[PDB]
């Protein structure tokens, strides 16, 4: 009916999927076991749950969602968790050996072996779906292995089924901490093979989160076990559309065929505004006006990039909750209004607003608050060619010296792709510096 | 325990009297003679200790 | 005897080396018919002669 | 060190795990699942 | 493991602890020499020699110690003003320095070892005999009855 | 799935895997005798790393131990762990060896060394698949080095697909004992450099200094010297049998460590040593792991790089600690001194987090660094072999063995080249 494919690669992948899939059983009243309580509500696979999972004839709940790994640690963990029984056994995929951090390693010499079985489950998952309107990838441009692997089965994807839509949400590389020095080798390689078979991107900066966190969570000691969720509850309100009656529905063909300009620049960001406490939001207001000034307020997006060193393009409002059109344009028109926020000429307006009267939720030993009004935002603009001047300006150097080129060579490769990529990224530059232009 | 019990009579049922006095006076005395009876138990053991 | 490794057929001087050791494990409890055990009158089984 | 169970009673190992199971090599029976339910019946040696 | 000297010419007390070799811990001395006062539910007197038998327990300045041990010489001191002694405790074993110096003994090597010989008693008892008579029983099988053995 | 088998080459190397094996084992929870006892599901399930598997759950370490000194072998087996170690390898020669490098390089060992190969290939098949080897063993001990150089070359060639993780000590800057040092690691090294990948070089002047300073008991014996580097590389091969949000391979670790071949010496570092009194007198914090981590008193491997600077540095943690403090503990060295390290690359550190804490606290760490400061040790390897060859003394026997000058000549200019290639790019 209203259906995606949900696809998870590397130790950061399950990270995340763990997280959003046990965030996915609460609000459809989902036990770790996989069937409900007394009150039935079973059929010819028919009610809200569907467009995640597909409740089989056995009544249990199996998601379609693969999750890739070449390290056995994380998928036996995952594997021996607690949800363990509703994952399908061989669509929990495990290898032996990594990447080593080497794009080349996890693209050529190991993934070859492992896309067959992998087409395999996705057709066969394919074969089962109805409308199969698109795709849901979790990965990372700095990926240690999930990084080669995935750009090579995006590619056979985009070979094999030429019409639907290809979504991506990614740690992209922090600006100025690094995990190691393969990042900006991987991120380019990865970027520069993608440009013209990914359709839209997202990125995400675990600094800014940290950054939030302390802000208005303030909370010093939280990890993976906030952060993951967060992003769960971001991934859940992109989905609420698609999952739940409302007003007015707005549909990823309408993200796609609108927050695009224009081809190559896919690369919007996002941000949920109220973002806070159960204490805070106990014994404080919420509502439209605050937090749309809020989603405007330059501090708490998730990469460290100056708005008004940069300029909008698009945006689109998901509100979830109780919500009225009027104070929503009333807001909307104030804020145009205001002057600072300096909108590209091009773009008379650039809104477009989806609307869903369901409320989100509350995870039980969460941190998160009771919600009436979320907003969730999703915009384009300029101000983020400070991160590809960052990481071009990085790897000169790199390529200019010459080190950790013998990994790679080693592993049989030359120089032309290296050098190819900073051109590609140069034609980034060119064509934003040309959009900034009126 | 009567002191104790007797401090739950609720808005003015209470009244400080003679009995309070004595029991109070009672106390004393109790405190006194053991301070008393602990002295003596010293000056014996002492003593003992010489007959050793 | 408990020898522990030979290496001699590494080459030959002699009929190779037999290194022992210091802890006997697999020593085996085989009992056998002692001078104590012995008077006009008992119980004495021969491989199955009693 | 602190830490939590794993290996509970017989039902369990959805096939696909890497590891040791403890006093795995009786295996003339055949199923992962038996496999696993007689290697959790059997910590019977202590 | 601490010792404890009272000195009754000011009524003080000091106390150290013994030196050990590869101790991995400070030494030397403990609290001085001088008066010591009770813990305070009350504090104007001081520790008198009236209150001091084996297997008991002190406490000075929060550091509570439990006596086991006595000289000689303590013996006749307190023999001539008169407390009497308890029977005598028992002091336990440092778990941690056992069981270290106790590995640095098991490094204290004397290459040992254990074999076999043959002769002396071959010899001592060469070309000796016991010779002793018996009888099995056989009516048992159906056919065999009887037969002698030597 | 994946696998280790160690080389425990020498009289060193010998009592080095006792104290390291022990180690091991201890923490693991399999008693002395064999016979493991029921505590924890998670080492239960990762032993296969290094222990494989018997009848009755008495486990068999894959380990090759040898030595050509009877004797060493007798008193290994004599000690606590000798029966949780197998005759089968146990292989040995008949000869002394003098500590001749010569000796050990062409006329014993060109016989020694079929037998170890066979049982080690046998072992090898046995598995299913490894990713390289751990060696321990000496430079300036004399059978280590004639040993394992033929053995790193030969298994080079055997396998091209593996790391060669190495591990030798490295002889006393101030007295040398074996006054053929010079000699024997300017040839090991030769080979050394050709050969490994990735090296820890290891001094105990440091350790005797440590000795002083933190274990404070002044009193030791070699076997606390073992304790500590066994510790050590307990960590560093923690990560792999252990759950976490990290990487743990050693190929992880290499790749992103070593930028050019010709790069290989590597410095140990380890987290907090605690004194006589510091339990009850230390409050273990991220503030001091890092501080103390990055101590220059802490550093125990070579010499201190106050001369010179870092190339790059990784650090393993393991406790339940989270990822921001360690972010931010990397930004303030990195802007408390941002002129010790090189401007050519950026982010020169490393990082790992295992979850699994070790035996009798709750966090713990361990630093690996590569900094330009091996200069001064393999310089001062320079003037001994020089002052010594000016004069040709002691080479009568190495010329009855039957080999040339020459070959010392190559050897001492591969040595000058690590000297010119590490100056030419850190100045
Ligand atoms: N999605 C996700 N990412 C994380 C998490 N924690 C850290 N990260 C980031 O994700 C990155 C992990 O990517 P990679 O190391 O390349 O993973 P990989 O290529 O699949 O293979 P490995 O070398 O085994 O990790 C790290 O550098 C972190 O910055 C998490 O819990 N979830
Ligand atoms: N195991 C061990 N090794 C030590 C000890 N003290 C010093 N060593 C060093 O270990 C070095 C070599 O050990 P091996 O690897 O067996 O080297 P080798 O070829 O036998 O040469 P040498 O032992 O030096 O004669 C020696 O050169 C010593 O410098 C110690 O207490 N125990």
């Amino acid at each position: 009916m209203r259906e995606c494919i949900s696809i998870h690669v590397g130790q950061a992948g399950v990270q995340i999927g763990n997280a959003c899939w046990e965030l996915y059983c609460l609000e459809h009243g989902i036990q770790p076991d996989g069937q409900m309580p007394s009150d039935k509500t079973i059929g010819g696979g028919d009610d809200s749950f569907n467009t995640f999972f597909s409740e089989t004839g056995a009544g249990k709940h199996v998601p379609r969602a693969v999750f890739v790994d070449l390290e056995p640690t994380v998928v036996d963990e995952v594997r021996t968790g607690t949800y363990r029984q509703l994952f399908h056994p061989e669509q929990l995929i495990t290898g032996k050996e990594d990447a080593a951090n080497n794009y080349a390693r996890g693209h050529y010499t190991i993934g070859k072996e492992i896309v067959d079985l992998v087409l395999d489950r996705i057709r066969k998952l394919a074969d089962l779906c109805t409308g199969l309107q698109g795709f849901l990838i979790f990965h990372s441009f700095g990926g240690g292995t999930g990084s080669g692997f995935a750009s090579l089965l995006m590619e056979r994807l985009s070979v094999d089924y030429g019409k639907k839509s290809k979504l991506e949400f990614a740690i992209y590389p922090a600006p100025q901490v690094s995990t190691a020095v393969v990042e900006p080798y991987n991120s380019i390689l990865t970027t520069h093979t993608t440009l013209e078979h990914s359709d839209c991107a997202f990125m995400v900066d675990n600094e800014a989160i940290y950054d939030i966190c302390r802000r208005n969570l303030d909370i010093e000691r939280p990890t993976y076990t906030n952060l993951n969720r967060l992003i769960g509850q971001i991934v859940s309100s992109i989905t609420a559309s698609l999952r739940f009656d409302g007003a007015l529905n707005v549909d990823l063909t309408e993200f796609q065929t609108n927050l695009v300009p224009y081809p190559r620049i896919h690369f919007p960001l996002a941000t949920y505004a109220p973002v806070i406490s159960a204490e805070k939001a106990y014994h404080e207001q919420l509502s439209v006006a605050e937090i749309t000034n809020a989603c405007f307020e330059p501090a708490n997006q998730m990469v460290k990039c100056d708005p008004r060193h940069g300029k909008y393009m698009a945006c689109c409002m998901l509100y979830r909750g109780d919500v009225v059109p009027k104070d929503v344009n009333a807001a909307i028109a104030t804020i145009k209004t205001k002057r600072t926020i300096q909108f590209v000429d091009w773009c008379p307006t650039g809104f477009k607003v989806g609307i869903n009267y369901q409320p989100p939720t509350v995870v039980p030993g969460g941190d998160l608050a009771k919600v009436q009004r979320a907003v969730c935002m999703l915009s384009n603009t300029t101000a983020i060619a400070e991160a590809w001047a960052r990481l071009d300006h990085k790897f000169d150097l790199m390529y200019a010296k010459r080190a950790f080129v013998h990994w790679y060579v080693g592993e049989g490769m030359e120089e032309g792709e290296f050098s190819e990529a900073r051109e590609d990224l140069a034609a980034l530059e060119k064509d934003y510096e040309e959009v900034g232009v009126d | 325990t009567r002191l104790e019990t007797r401090t739950h009579r609720p808005n003015v049922e209470l009244c400080r009297d003679i009995a309070q006095y004595r029991l109070i006076k009672e106390i004393q005395e109790i405190n006194h003679n053991v301070a008393r009876l602990k002295e003596t138990l010293a000056q014996a053991q002492t003593q003992l200790k010489a007959l050793y | 005897r408990a020898v522990l490794n030979v290496y001699g057929g590494l080459s030959e001087w002699r009929a190779d080396g037999y290194l022992l050791d210091k802890y006997q494990l697999g020593k085996v409890e085989q009992d056998f018919y002692t001078d104590q055990d012995l008077s006009i009158g008992a119980t004495i089984n021969v491989w199955g002669r009693k | 060190t602190q830490k939590h169970n794993l290996f509970t009673p017989e039902p369990h190992y959805i096939p696909g795990y890497a590891g040791f199971y403890p006093q795995l090599r009786y295996q003339v029976g055949n199923t992962y699942g038996r496999t696993t339910a007689q290697l959790l019946t059997d910590p019977s040696v202590q | 493991y601490y010792k404890i000297y009272f000195y009754l010419e000011d009524d003080t007390i000091q106390v150290n602890e013994p030196e050990v070799i590869n101790s991995g811990l400070p030494q030397g001395t403990s609290i001085r020499r001088q008066r010591i006062p009770y813990p305070p539910p009350n504090d104007d007197q001081f520790y008198t020699v009236y209150d001091f038998n084996i297997n008991i327990s002190v406490v000075f300045y929060g550091r509570t110690f439990k006596i086991y041990d006595c000289d000689p010489f303590t013996k006749n001191f307190l023999k001539k003003i008169g407390i009497k002694l308890n029977p005598p405790g028992q002091c336990p074993l440092d778990p941690y320095m056992k069981m270290r110096r106790e590995t640095l003994e098991f490094v204290d090597p004397f290459r040992p070892y254990q074999s076999f010989d043959t002769l002396k008693r071959f010899i001592q008892y060469d070309g000796k005999v016991l010779r002793f008579f018996c009888l099995w029983d056989d009516s048992t099988s159906l056919f065999g009855d009887r037969r002698e053995f030597v | 799935m994946r696998e280790i088998v160690h080389l425990q080459a020498g009289q060193c190397g010998n009592q080095i895997g006792a104290k390291f094996w022990e180690v091991i084992s201890d923490e693991h929870g399999i008693d002395p005798t064999g016979t493991y006892h029921g505590d924890s599901d998670l080492q239960l399930e990762r032993i296969n790393v290094y222990y494989n598997e018997a009848t009755g759950g008495k486990y068999v370490p894959r380990a090759v131990l040898v030595d050509l000194e009877p004797g060493t072998m007798d008193s290994v087996r004599s000690g606590p762990f000798g029966q949780i170690f197998r005759p089968d390898n146990f292989v040995f020669g008949q000869s002394g060896a003098g500590n001749n490098w010569a000796k050990g390089h062409y006329t014993e060992g060109a016989e020694l060394v079929d037998s170890v190969l066979d049982v080690v290939r046998k072992e090898a098949e046995s598995c299913d698949c490894l990713q390289g080897f751990q060696l321990t063993h000496s430079l300036g001990g004399g059978t280590g080095s004639g040993m394992g150089t033929l053995l790193i070359s030969k298994i080079r060639e055997e396998y091209p697909d593996r790391i060669m993780n190495t591990f030798s000590v490295v002889p006393s800057p101030k007295v040398s004992d074996t006054v053929v040092e010079p000699y024997n690691a300017t040839l090991s090294v030769h080979q050394l450099v050709e050969n490994t990948d990735e090296t820890y070089c290891i001094d105990n002047e440091a350790l005797y200094d440590i000795c002083f300073r933190t274990l404070k008991l002044t009193t030791p014996t070699y076997g606390d010297l073992n304790h500590l580097v066994s510790a050590t590389m307990s960590g560093v091969t923690t990560c792999l049998r252990f759950p976490g949000q990290l990487n743990a391979d050693l190929r992880k670790l290499a790749v992103n460590m070593v930028p050019f071949p010709r790069l290989h010496f590597f410095m140990p570092g380890f987290a907090p040593l605690t004194s006589r009194g510091s339990q009850q007198y230390r409050a273990l914090t991220v503030p001091e792991l890092t501080q103390q981590m990055f101590d220059a008193k802490n550093m125990m491997a070579a010499c201190d790089p106050r001369h010179g600077r870092y190339l790059t540095v990784a650090a393993v943690f393991r406790g339940r600690m989270s990822m921001k403090e360690v972010d931010e503990q990397m930004l303030n060295v990195q802007n408390k001194n941002s002129s010790y390290f090189v401007e050519w690359i950026p982010n020169n550190v490393k990082t790992a987090v295992c979850d699994i804490p070790p035996r009798g606290l709750k966090m713990s760490a361990t630093f690996i660094g590569n900094s330009t400061a091996i200069q001064e040790l393999f310089k001062r390897i320079s003037e001994q072999f020089t002052a010594m060859f000016r004069r040709k003394a002691f080479l009568h026997w190495y010329t009855g063995e039957g080999m040339d000058e020459m070959e010392f000549t190559e050897a001492e200019s591969n040595m000058n080249d690590l000297v010119s290639e590490y100056q030419q790019y850190q100045d």
